[PDB]
Parts: C-alpha cells; sequence; structure tokens
RNA sequence: CUCGAGAGAUUCGCGGUUAAGGAACUAGGCAAAAUGGUCCUGUAACUUCGGGAGAAAGGACGCCUGUCGACAGGCC
RNA sequence: GUCUCAACCGCGAUCUCGGUGAAAUUGUAGUAUCGGUGAAGAUGCCGAUUACCCGCAACGGGACGAAAAGACCCCGUGAA
RNA sequence: GACGGAGUGGUUUGGCACCUGAUGUCGGCUCGUCACAUCCUGGGGCUGGAGAAGGUCCCAAGGGUUGGGCUGUUCGCCCAUUAAAGUGGCACGCGAGCUGGGUUCAGAACGUCGUGAGACAGUUCGGUCUCUAUCUGUUGUGGGCGCAGGAAAUUUGCGAGGGUCUGACACUAGUACGAGAGGACCGUGUUGGACAGACCCCUGGUUUACCGGUUGUACCGCCAGGUGCACCGCCGGGUAUCCACGUCUGGUGGAUAAGUGCUGAAAGCAUCUAAGCACGAAGCCGGCCUCAAGAUAAGAUUUCCAUAGGGUGGUUAAAGACUAUGACCUUGAUAGGCUGCAGGUGUAUGAUUGGUAACAAUUAAGCCGAGCAGUACUAAUAGCCCGUUU
C-alpha cells in the first residue's frame, strides 16, 4: 500500500525507459508533393490514390 | 477357468551371465506358440 | 436429477404418499440420482390407518423424474413429477400396485416393477 | 470473450445507440456527405446499406418499412426519390469511408462517408 | 467442398414421414425390444416443438396417461421409427408450445384446422 | 506416424448397430514428403510433410528453395512424424488411406483462445463466502495465497489468473468410424480441440 | 448535469434470466423471491365485548351484440 | 441463485489513446533463494544455490507493511 | 503386562521474563504447502492364523480421505453413507484475502457482593473491521541486446511442471478348507462412482442481435400504418457465440524397501553374505501430457542473400487488456455490401369475401439471417524507414 522507500534517480529514469512519443506514418503527396499521413486524404490539395475527393474552395 | 495359463522359461542375461526368470500369462491355446 | 431433501411422490400402495431423500447411495460424494438408482428415504406423510408410519427410514428406487433421462438410441423421456417406489429389507417392494408410468430403465433393474404398472414409457 | 459478436455497441445502451444510427442515416440521405468518426462510419454502412437496397422494390410495403427505421418524413421524401434513381444499377457498396485525420479535443480519428453515386471526381 | 452434407448423405437413416407441424396429433410406431423379441409400441400425442437442421430435427411429442404428463424426444431419421400417422391438424398461434405443461382437462385442448 | 488434417465441423449419425453417435469430419488431405531426416546426418530419423497448396506470392525464396529441392508444389503447413514402415522419399504423396487400417487414432490441436481469465473459470475456485451473508466484494477473489513469517513468500506454482487456451492439447484414443478416400475425408467419434478450419495433426 | 475517443480481458458497482432440487446456505431465510387492486362469498382460538379481522380460505375482471351496474350469447 | 454449483447477458467503473493532474509514504540502496547464525522469527551476516538488460497487466505471502508517542497491564509521594 | 528404570520431541499445561513512539486475538470460509507417528488403497513376518473374518508388528506419503441435526463454538453426541471419513506443523498457516456468531468499550436488566460510587469462578438483549501495491514474492505477457555474417522454416532435449484414486458383480466354485455353519487364494472378464481435459452433433441454460402479442401515453398534420418512453414496460419464443445439467477422452522396463531364497566359508556343523547369483511394493527412475537452447556450455538440419528478409501502414480474425499471433492488401474473396441457402419468428401491409359487430378465411406470409456459397459494387495506394517485395 505505501512505498517503504523513495526510489532513487536511477530507478526512476529506468522505468522511463519505455515512455516514448510514437511518430506518425507520413508520406509524399503526388500531387501536391507535401507530407500527409499514409492512407488519408492530404489536407492541402484534397487528393487521394490520384483523385480528387475533397475539392477545397 | 481354462481362460489362460501360466509360462516360464529361463534366459541368461549380458549383464550377469546365469539364467533369469520370464514369467507371464497367455491363453491356453498359445503356449506352443511361447515355447 | 434427484438430491439430499428431495420431495418424491409415493407410487405404489404401501400407506406412504410423500417422501423425503436423506442419501443417495454408492459413492462418496455421488450427487444426483436417476431412474432405477436406489436411495433412502424418510417417510413425510401417510394415508390414514396405514401400515407404515410418518417419519419411517426406508429405501426406495426411483421411477420417474422430471429431468430428461438419455437413451443409447437417440431419444429422450420425462416426466411430470419425481416418484420412487419404497423397498424392504430383502430389496423387494413392500407394495402391491404401481401407480402411473415407469421408465423403461427398470427393465434391466427390478422386474417386479415393470410386471405391475399400467405403461412403460 | 466476445467470439462471432458481429456489431459495435458504440459504448452507448441500446436505445441510444439506435437512436443514434437513425438520426445518422437521414443526415446521410438529406447531405450526401457527412463528416463523422472512424467508428461511427463503420457502423453506420451495415446499418444504412440494406436500408438502401429498399428502394429497388418501390411499393408502400417497402416505403413503410423504411420509415419504420428512420421516422423522419424529409428522409423518405429524398430516399425514394432522388437518391432511389441514382443507385438503381450499382449492386451494392452505395457508400465510401475516406479518412482524414484527428480533432483537437479528444484526438479522435475522423473521416466521411457518402453516396458513391455522388461524387462526380472519384465517379 | 461441403464435407458435413457428404456425410449426412452417405450416413442417411430411416424413412420418410409424412410432415406435420407444432400442435399437430400424431401416433409414432416405434420398435423396443425385451427379450430378443421386437415388438411396435404405439405412443399418441401433441407435437409440442420441432427443432433442429434439415433432415435432422427433433420432435417432442407429449401425452397423458393415467393422469401423468410424460414427454418424448425422437429423432426424425431413427431407424427405429416404424410410422407416423396424423390423427388431427391443430391450430396455434406459436411455434413452441411450452404452455401446455400448465393446463389441465378443457383448457389444454387445441382447435382443429 | 501420421498425417495432416483440418477440422470442418460436428455432425452426428447412426451406426449399424443402431446407436447415435457424434462424430467430428476432419480434412485429412494429399501431404508430400518434402523433406527426410536421417541418422547419420540429422541425429534422428523422421518425415517432414507438407499440407496446404500456396501460392508463390505468399512462399519466400528460402521456403521456395526447399520445395523446389523436394520437386513439389509449395504447401503452407509443415510438420514431423517419426516411426513409418514403408520408407518414403522425397516428393511421395500420401493420404487418408493411410489410416484405413486404424482403429483409434490421436489428433493433437491448438485449443480455443479464451484470453484473459480469473481464478474462478481458469482453475476452478469456490469462491469467498456466499452471495449474501455479509459479502462486500470477494466474490470471485482468490482467497489466501500463502501462510505468515514462515515461508514468508508465494510459493512457486500458485494457481493465479492468467492466460487460458489457444495452447497445445492432446486427445487420446479417438474410435475411427469411416474413411473415405473421394473425398479425403475422416470420420473419428468425440470431439477435438480448435476451432473449425483450425489444423491438425492425427497420429495413427 | 464543463473532459473526451476507442476497445469490449480479469475484477468490482448497479441491474436481468436460469435446467433439476427447494433453506441442504447461514450465528440467523441476511438479501432476494413471493403476496399485493376492486367487487362478491366466508372468516378460528381468545377477549377488557371494543376487538382479534383485510384473520384464514375462495370466486369474477378484456372486447362486441342485444336486454332490463347486471343478464345471456359471441370474439381474441 | 441463500445453497448443490455455477453459467450467460446490459450499462458504469476497468484497460488503450488525447487533455489536465494530486495524496498517504520516503536514512541511502545495484533490494534473489535456502538452511545456519544472531537483541533468541534475516533482502543486507556465513556457506552454498539460482539469476541476460528494461517494462505492462493481475494477486496479496513478507518488508515484525502505513496510520495513532498501546485504551489492556504496571509505574508517577501525576490528574479529573 | 504390575513394581521399577533409560531416553526422544517440543504440538498441552506450566517455569523463566530474553525481542516487541501497537508483533490484530476464537471459530468458520477461501487457498494451500510440508511431515509420517498410515485412515483407505499396495508389499510382507508372526499368530492362541482350519477356511472366512481378525489381532500385532514391519516397509510404504503416489493418489484419495462425505453430507446433515445441535452448539459461536474447537471438541463432542446423533442421523445416513463410504474403500476410507488419518494425525500433526506452517505467528494454535492464512482479517493490507473474507466474515464478525464468541471474547473485550460506552445503553439496559437479572442473580449475587458492597452503606455507596460500583463489581463479577456469572447471565441476558443491542452495539462503525480503515489504506489508490514502492521493493520483494507469485501468475501471465512484451521491448532490447546476445548467440563470432544476415535471414525463412523444421527441430533434438539439458531440464521443469502436470498426471498417479477407487467400488460392485460374473466365472473358476458352492469347489480347496471345514463333522457343520460357512467358504477361499491364484487367474480371466463385465460394468460403475469421484476427478481432470477438450468440445457444442445431442439434452439443457443464456442470448439489452432478432421475431411476435399486449397495457398506458405522446409524436409522424388526420385515418389507417408505425415509432419514442414506462426494469429490455410487461409477456412468449429464440440462431451464432459463451456454457453444464450435456458429450467424448484419460490416470500407461530397470533399480530397490520390508521381506523370500540358492551356493557358501570365516567358525569341520550352522548360516540369504563375507566372494558371487535369483526374486521382491499404488513407492524411485523411465514410460503418458505440456513447456523447454539466455542449456551465455546460447545445440542440429534444409534453403535464400552477402532485393534475401523485415518494420511502419491498411481490410480484419474462431487471436487479443495493451502487446503478440493468424489470414489478406488489386495477377485480390480480407471485411462489408449484393445475390441465393441452412436457420429464428410465426402468417405482415393492402385487397376481396363472410359476420350486425368485436373478428375471421383467401393471396403471396412478412421481417430477420452473428452461420454457409457465389460475386470486385465499397474499402484494402509498396508511399516512407532498416537490412522489391502488401
Ligand atoms: C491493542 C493491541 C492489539 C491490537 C491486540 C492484543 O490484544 C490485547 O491487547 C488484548 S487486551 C484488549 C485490548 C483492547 C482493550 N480496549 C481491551 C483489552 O481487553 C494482542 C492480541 C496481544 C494480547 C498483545 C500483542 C498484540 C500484537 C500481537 C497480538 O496478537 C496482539 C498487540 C500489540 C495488538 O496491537
Ligand atoms: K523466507
Ligand atoms: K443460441
Ligand atoms: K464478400
Ligand atoms: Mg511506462
Ligand atoms: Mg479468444
Ligand atoms: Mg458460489
Ligand atoms: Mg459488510
Ligand atoms: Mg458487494
Ligand atoms: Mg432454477
Ligand atoms: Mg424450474
Ligand atoms: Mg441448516
Ligand atoms: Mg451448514
Ligand atoms: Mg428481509
Ligand atoms: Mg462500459
Ligand atoms: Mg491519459
Ligand atoms: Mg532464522
Ligand atoms: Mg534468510
Ligand atoms: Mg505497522
Ligand atoms: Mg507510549
Ligand atoms: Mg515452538
Ligand atoms: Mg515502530
Ligand atoms: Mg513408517
Ligand atoms: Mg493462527
Ligand atoms: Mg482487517
Ligand atoms: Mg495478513
Ligand atoms: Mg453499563
Ligand atoms: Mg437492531
Ligand atoms: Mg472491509
Ligand atoms: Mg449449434
Ligand atoms: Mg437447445
Ligand atoms: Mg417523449
Ligand atoms: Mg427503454
Ligand atoms: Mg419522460
Ligand atoms: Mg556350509
Ligand atoms: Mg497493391
Ligand atoms: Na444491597
Ligand atoms: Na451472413
Ligand atoms: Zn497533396
Amino acid at each position: 500500500a505505501h512505498p517503504k522507500r523513495r526510489q532513487s534517480k536511477t530507478r526512476t529514469a529506468k522505468r522511463r525507459t519505455h515512455d516514448k512519443a510514437v511518430m506518425p506514418t507520413l508520406a509524399k503527396c503526388p500531387n501536391c508533393g507535401a507530407w500527409h499521413i499514409y492512407h488519408t486524404v492530404c489536407g492541402d490539395c484534397g487528393y487521394y490514390r490520384g483523385k480528387l475527393a475533397i475539392e477545397k474552395e | 477357468g481354462r481362460t489362460y495359463s501360466k509360462v516360464i522359461k529361463m534366459v541368461k542375461s549380458p549383464k550377469t551371465g546365469a539364467y533369469t526368470f520370464q514369467e507371464e500369462m497367455v491363453p491356453n491355446e498359445a503356449v506352443k506358440d511361447f515355447f | 436429477m434427484i438430491q439430499q431433501e428431495s420431495r418424491l411422490v409415493v407410487a405404489d400402495n404401501s400407506g406412504a404418499k410423500e417422501a423425503l431423500c436423506i442419501r443417495v447411495l454408492g459413492g462418496t460424494r455421488r450427487r444426483y440420482a436417476s431412474v432405477g438408482d436406489i436411495i433412502v428415504v424418510s417417510v413425510k406423510s401417510v394415508i390414514p390407518s396405514s401400515d407404515i408410519k410418518k417419519g419411517a427410514v426406508s429405501k426406495a428406487v426411483i421411477v420417474r423424474t422430471k429431468k430428461e433421462v438419455r437413451r443409447p438410441d437417440g431419444s429422450y423421456i420425462r416426466f411430470d413429477d419425481n416418484a420412487c417406489v419404497l423397498l424392504n429389507a430383502a430389496g423387494d417392494i413392500r407394495g402391491s400396485r404401481i401407480f402411473g408410468p415407469v421408465a423403461r430403465e427398470l427393465r434391466g433393474t427390478n422386474m417386479k416393477i415393470v410386471s405391475l404398472a399400467p405403461e412403460v414409457l | 470473450m466476445r467470439h462471432n459478436k458481429k456489431f459495435n455497441h458504440l459504448g452507448r445502451k441500446a436505445a441510444h445507440r439506435k437512436a443514434m444510427l437513425s438520426n445518422m442515416a437521414a443526415s446521410l440521405i438529406l447531405h450526401k456527405r457527412i463528416f463523422t468518426t472512424v467508428a461511427k462510419a463503420k457502423a453506420l454502412r451495415i446499418y444504412v446499406e440494406p436500408l438502401l437496397t429498399k428502394t429497388k422494390e418501390d411499393t408502400t410495403h417497402s416505403r413503410r418499412i423504411a420509415f419504420s427505421y428512420l421516422q423522419n418524413k424529409y428522409a423518405l421524401k429524398e430516399l425514394f426519390g432522388d437518391v432511389a434513381a441514382k443507385i438503381a444499377d450499382r449492386p451494392g457498396g452505395y457508400t465510401r469511408i475516406l479518412k482524414t485525420g484527428y480533432r483537437l479535443g479528444d484526438n479522435a480519428a475522423m473521416c466521411f462517408i457518402e453516396l458513391v453515386d455522388y461524387n462526380e471526381n472519384m465517379l | 467442398m461441403d464435407f458435413i452434407k457428404i456425410v449426412n448423405e452417405e450416413f442417411k437413416s430411416g424413412k420418410e414421414h409424412p410432415k406435420f407441424n407444432s400442435g399437430d396429433t400424431i401416433t409414432v410406431e416405434y420398435r423396443i425390444k425385451e427379450g430378443n423379441k421386437e415388438r411396435i409400441q404405439k405412443y399418441r400425442g401433441v407435437v409440442i416443438r420441432i427443432s433442429g437442421h434439415g433432415d435432422k430435427k427433433r420432435f417432442t411429442v407429449r401425452k397423458i396417461s393415467d393422469g401423468i404428463g410424460v414427454e418424448r424426444i425422437f429423432p426424425i431419421e431413427s431407424p427405429f421409427i416404424e410410422n407416423i400417422t396424423v390423427e388431427k391438424y391443430g391450430k396455434v398461434r406459436r411455434a413452441k408450445l411450452y404452455y401446455l405443461r400448465g393446463l389441465t382437462g378443457k383448457k389444454a385442448r387445441i382447435k382443429e384446422r | 506416424p501420421g498425417l495432416l488434417g483440418k477440422k470442418i465441423g460436428m455432425t452426428s449419425v447412426f451406426s449399424a448397430e443402431g446407436k447415435n453417435l457424434p462424430c467430428t469430419v476432419i480434412e485429412v488431405g494429399p501431404c508430400v514428403v518434402t523433406q527426410v531426416k536421417t541418422l547419420e546426418k540429422d541425429g534422428y530419423s523422421a518425415l517432414q510433410l507438407g499440407f496446404v497448396d500456396a501460392k508463390e506470392k505468399h512462399t519466400t525464396k528460402p521456403l521456395a528453395g526447399h520445395f523446389k529441392k523436394a520437386n513439389v508444389a509449395p504447401k503452407r503447413h509443415l510438420a514431423e512424424f517419426k516411426n513409418f514402415e514403408g520408407e518414403h522419399k522425397l516428393g511421395d504423396v500420401l493420404n487418408v488411406e493411410f489410416f484405413s487400417d486404424a482403429d483409434f487414432v490421436d489428433v493433437v490441436g491448438t485449443s480455443k483462445g479464451k484470453g484473459f481469465q480469473g481464478v474462478v473459470k481458469r482453475h476452478g475456485f469456490g469462491g469467498v463466502g456466499q452471495a449474501t451473508h455479509g459479502q462486500h466484494n470477494r466474490l470471485r477473489a482468490p482467497g489466501a495465497v500463502g501462510a505468515c513469517s514462515y515461508p514468508a513468500k508465494v510459493f512457486k506454482g500458485t494457481r493465479m489468473a492468467g492466460q487460458m487456451g489457444n495452447e497445445r492439447v492432446t486427445v487420446q484414443n479417438l474410435e475411427v468410424i469411416k474413411v473415405m478416400p473421394e473425398h479425403n475425408l475422416l470420420l473419428v467419434k468425440g470431439s477435438v480441440p480448435g476451432a473449425k478450419g483450425s489444423i491438425l495433426l492425427i497420429e495413427k
């Protein structure tokens, strides 16, 4: 129920070994040339898989 | 009754050399096969 | 599916009318008794002026159950109630008539029940 | 365990879940495309495609069966009017889901679902 | 291919019987054995349930004998069934008649069709 | 010795003696000998068999060179069996008639996966107390896990919650009901581990 | 009703159903189940003559037709 | 369904991800096991034994675990 | 087996007062683990052992070893069984696991003692059981690196764990033995109970997917037809999945213990032992099942590369907490849809015809289809990263 001792700096840092921000899965858009997430519609151009999907004004 | 019979023969043993004892219980009409 | 504290109808003319199972014979933790099984009962109620008395301890054999019984030919049988027949110390029955149907399982246990029952299954 | 239990409860009670699917379907028939989350849009697909299939048998019984789901007379008017004619030859697969990104407030996966016969750029 | 359907065909047992639904009154001619003597024992009652798939259905038939209710479950494809004859064509509003277990005479009667 | 099979499903059949028997349908399909293992090279004698036809798109180049050597069509599943009698060589074909002289068989499979399960379902624990009579929140609890200051520890092998199922299981002495060489079908009395479509080893 | 989204392990909170048995549970029938309305019958010991008493135990109950809330016939 | 003897179902909690973010406790710790030894019941001593480095879920045997300068008992030329 | 004597142990009652700014206490529940001084099952010696049934001692801890009535009870008595209903240790095992009936707070009462305040070798009714698990421990499941180049598979097993129970009948045989009552060893067989594992064809349960009846009320402008809410409103059914009450399967040579002997001296005889040798237990080791090369002693085999092979991603699953694992990713049936079918429910909307009406018969039943088969309509883009590929 209660910690018998405070953890040292080493023990705390060893546990935090597995605390990593997950990197996005990025791809370049063949139309725009911009980065977009793989398997999503490019927010800049609106295209997806070579076809127009969201005609943006 | 008359559903089995006892058969014994003695074979020399490589571990020692003297005769051991081999025993079973086979049906009455099977001892001629064993011996 | 009869166990300790179950109440059964008494299905012969032995005088008793309702019985309470005390024990299922034949095993340390044998839980249930089916048709053809032997149990030990206490007589809970009787007809006025009968031979056996209320509160007597007796052996009995089950002849009907509400839980369905399986047969090797793929058929099942169940009854509307659970019933038994009282037996004497020598293994025979203490009555003359059987009232109601009995199961075919007893053809392998007791021929006296089967011979003098109105119907089998 | 959930072996072979093929529908998403969507974190709602049964009466709530049925009401949301019916409100969402009306929105898709009236507006040819709507923006929602991915888990909600995949559950709508199993719900709205059989309803769009009922417009291939134009009768009083089909309209009333459809109305018992939507309970919205403007959606029924649109579903058995212009929507019925556009999908008269397509053998299923009337809708399409395309992923878009993530929401600011809870990082929910987003997408859009639409009727295929109303998107000209993708034909 | 389909292998359950091949096996069911190879191991087909029994004979054709006339069609009946729940709520019908039928007689079952069942073959029993007692001391190497084979005889047919009739069992007549109302069908209260049919369940299963295809040629493998099971039906439950209930009768009242000497004031005690009796229920029997029969496999339709069993080789022990000699004949099924339909006595009456009943009239019910549902598939399973479990409610007949709680009705006595003059209240368990079923209208004819 | 034995072959590889695929679980199809269960049904019930009537025998000639007039008994209702539950049977399991297994497709003990054609198995090719893909590698012969010998004493002088491998340390033991066994046969490696291949069961399910595989597309080239699903076969890696190391496995492609493995089947091409044996000169057989690539397979999806591979297993070893020992103690045959007949000295089959590379590329031979075996089928259901192998069991046409078999009275009983053993079936090895992988059981259905239950996931993480508590002590009540995994080990049949009785539970703590009744549902009433002062029960607070230990209805499906394990109870005590050990003694006091001596031991002063939990022993190895203590029964606890954890993953249940999805593991290799053997069922022995299954009675063979019929062999159907036409469809590569085998019929056995009883049940076998695993879901429909799972891969089984049948030992003669 | 000033946090949401997924997912649908164990376990807990609040709820639902359950074969056969029916208090064998437990310190203890704790908790739950069961009873439950209106009208018409019928109500024991005992009693301070007021009670006990809603004792206990039973029956009818929907819709339609007509007739003088009731009666009869019919329907599900 | 109190039990034999449990099984299944629904939501809330639970688990994973995004946002915000405490507390009790804390001499320092790279904190394994067994028997012995010992202020007389050992993670830390002796002799052996076992053990690649680092997490997550789940349960409570030990840390004479936490909390509160034992109310029992005795003592004070104490108190009410 | 008297009168007496020598030891062993530390589970009783004591003796001592050595540890303790708190080392939770009786009984029960749950979960066990160890011993053997063995209750049953296995193997023996002796008998005041004819047989049957016993008595006593020796070896043996593999497995097993019931449910109730009374009592807070432990313990006991009783009822009915069973092959048997073992004895103990583990803080009289186990309250950061449960309970709180008993003991031991504050209320009240009886007997009894005291002038009284009050008190008890007593009794009786009532009376809050706290904590979000850091270390270690234990059950599961991953990430990194290693394994003397990198990979895809198949494996040997150094070892570890699991499993280990048992009844009743038939024949031999109403025989051996025994005036008689009674009544065998050895050996074949046939059927049970308990426990465990897997599974869902059967029986039975669930089945807030689904279908139907019905009450009250409000909406879709009205009627008709539907829907919301009332515990899933209530009631009757119910597929797949998950299950037990169901079904199937399982408990399979060597060296020994207590003992029995052969040959045989020391010690002319005797002697199972001193040299040798043949036996001999549910026990030991193998045999059965599962894990298992971080077995740093890191093993073996087949093949590929030096585009081999992967990761991230997507459609998903009988796989799953997250992971991991399986299938598929367009020269594709992975999922949904569509088209059919097994199946559930039980005869829809409307329209005729009957009836005065409530209602009913015809006509396709209608709805659903978590399962199955077919079919690219929808979604699965080889983009990016390590070392030609979905
Ligand atoms: C309060 C101490 C307790 C909780 C219990 C204690 O019980 C007693 O004190 C019985 S007297 C009782 C006390 C309460 C009074 N209001 C009335 C009076 O009747 C007990 C059983 C021992 C006898 C002493 C040691 C112990 C630790 C180990 C243990 O088993 C404990 C102490 C250290 C423990 O913390
Ligand atoms: K220890
Ligand atoms: K079902
Ligand atoms: K498809
Ligand atoms: Mg972390
Ligand atoms: Mg699973
Ligand atoms: Mg329980
Ligand atoms: Mg409580
Ligand atoms: Mg609770
Ligand atoms: Mg019940
Ligand atoms: Mg019932
Ligand atoms: Mg009791
Ligand atoms: Mg009790
Ligand atoms: Mg109450
Ligand atoms: Mg929830
Ligand atoms: Mg968070
Ligand atoms: Mg010590
Ligand atoms: Mg130590
Ligand atoms: Mg403390
Ligand atoms: Mg102090
Ligand atoms: Mg001691
Ligand atoms: Mg302290
Ligand atoms: Mg001994
Ligand atoms: Mg204790
Ligand atoms: Mg406590
Ligand atoms: Mg404790
Ligand atoms: Mg007082
Ligand atoms: Mg009170
Ligand atoms: Mg508590
Ligand atoms: Mg099924
Ligand atoms: Mg069923
Ligand atoms: Mg409203
Ligand atoms: Mg509701
Ligand atoms: Mg309201
Ligand atoms: Mg001599
Ligand atoms: Mg592609
Ligand atoms: Na006085
Ligand atoms: Na389907
Ligand atoms: Zn772009």
